[PDB]
């Protein structure tokens, strides 16, 4: 519809931009915090793959 | 000499070349050397002595685990392990308090099977905290 | 007017340099926020470290503002301002504190400020 409606449409896209920007940062916090869990789990699992590197022989 | 890797699901507890280690085992404590007996085993609640180059020990609590010493890269896997100065002598003396209370508070067989493990965890802590003083 | 045929190539390259560094810093400020300074390379840390020095060297004390700043005003000739920003971009003066550049004047006075700051 007219300019009154179009002006209301733009406001919903502007709202969407913010929210899809906030959850971009919040995600990037989780991806660093979960990288610590991965990096701590890695040495234990790396040893287990060495342990079966023996058990294969 | 030989390289020791010690890990748990929470952290890598140690890793590097080492000259000798004395380690908990299934029937009793065990002494390791370069080219020692190529053996895998379960371990009792206890600890490991880590004597490095220039003769420097450090003391790691091993509450539960499995080990391998066959390759030149040896390995302890710990179901729980704690580094010897994150635990304290006072903390293990408190561990004695819980174990002795649950001995008084356990009265069947199934609860004694847990209270016996709670005791073993305290006793193995009470061991490493004295060894820690060397 | 900022065209080589009008201001000459030295001025043009200097202003294009500052523009490109401050544009890049405004990008890296997003990374520093979303991921933090650990993400940032040792070359990217250098453009951040220079852009903060470029940004402050844009400050200047005005003869009409002396009642606010309490510091005497400075007038800077076109050759001196080009020489200053070209300087920082070429990485001489890299070693001064970034606060040595704020409100100082020309670059010859930034080396006097750094000696006592």
């Amino acid at each position: 519809a007219g300019a009154k409606d179009i002006r209301s449409k733009i406001a919903s896209v502007q709202n969407t931009q913010k929210i899809t920007k906030a959850m971009e940062m919040v995600a990037a916090s989780k991806m660093r915090k979960s990288q610590d869990r991965m990096a701590a789990s890695r040495p234990y699992a790396e040893t287990m793959r060495k342990v079966i590197g023996h058990l294969a022989h | 000499t030989y390289h020791l890797d010690v890990v748990s699901a929470e952290q890598q507890m140690f890793s590097g070349l080492v000259e000798k280690i004395q380690v908990t085992g299934s029937e009793g404590e065990l002494g390791i050397y370069p080219g020692h007996a190529p053996l895998l085993t379960a371990i009792k609640p206890g600890m490991i002595r880590i004597v490095k180059q220039h003769g420097h020990e450090e003391f790691i609590y091993l509450s539960g685990g499995i080990l391998e010493v066959q390759p030149g890269n040896v390995t302890v896997l710990a179901d729980t392990a704690i580094r010897g100065q994150d635990l304290d002598e006072a903390r293990a003396m408190e561990a004695k308090r819980k174990a002795e209370e649950h001995i008084s508070s356990s009265h069947g067989d199934v609860d004694y099977a847990q209270a016996s493990a709670e005791l073993a965890k305290a006793i193995a802590q009470l061991r490493v905290i004295e060894l820690t003083k060397k | 007017q900022l065209d080589p045929l009008v201001v000459g190539q030295e001025h043009y390259d200097t202003a294009r340099g500052v523009q490109s560094i401050l544009q890049r810093y405004q990008e890296l400020k997003d990374i520093i926020a979303i991921l933090g300074m650990d993400e940032l390379s040792e070359e990217d840390k250098l453009v951040v470290a220079r852009a903060r020095k470029i940004q402050r060297f844009l400050s200047q004390p005005f003869f009409v503002a002396e009642v606010f700043t309490g510091s005497p005003g400075k007038y800077v000739s076109l050759k001196d301002t080009i020489r200053g920003f070209k300087g920082i971009m070429e990485g001489e003066y890299d070693h001064l504190p970034e606060q040595a550049f704020y409100m100082v004047g020309s670059i010859e006075e930034a080396v006097e400020k750094a000696k006592k700051l």
